[PDB]
């Protein structure tokens, strides 16, 4: 059954090209969140950094 | 009313009130920013009796 091992073959093109396809799809969107996460830090760290500041604002007025 | 120099605040004496600078800059009577209250902040006290 030539047409047999060809549907068969065929099957096997198919399985390697959705499973590439998602390969990409995974590797893609945990990158995505990856960057949704490097946001997050950027803003804690904005936070942050305001916290130090208004802390500055009371410590060099009483210097003053 | 009147024009003095208490712990080196400009100070006024208006009506009822006794206004006085900050601590080094004579002449700057408001606060700094409101996020956290300082210490060399202006000092705009009002005699209540």
């Amino acid at each position: 059954g030539q047409n047999a091992q060809a549907k068969m073959i065929a099957a096997q093109t198919a399985a390697g090209r959705r499973q590439a396809m998602e390969i990409m799809r995974q590797t893609n969107i945990q990158n995505a969140d990856l960057s949704l996460q490097a946001r997050s830090k950027l803003e804690e760290a904005s936070a942050e950094l305001t916290s130090q500041n208004m802390q500055k604002v009371q410590a060099i007025g009483s210097i003053r | 009313n009147d024009v003095f120099f208490f712990r080196n605040r400009l100070g006024f004496l208006s009506g009822e009130n006794i206004i006085l600078s900050r601590t080094a800059k004579y002449f700057n009577f408001y606060p700094a920013s409101i996020a956290n209250l300082s210490d060399d902040d202006p000092i705009d006290v009002a005699v209540s009796t």
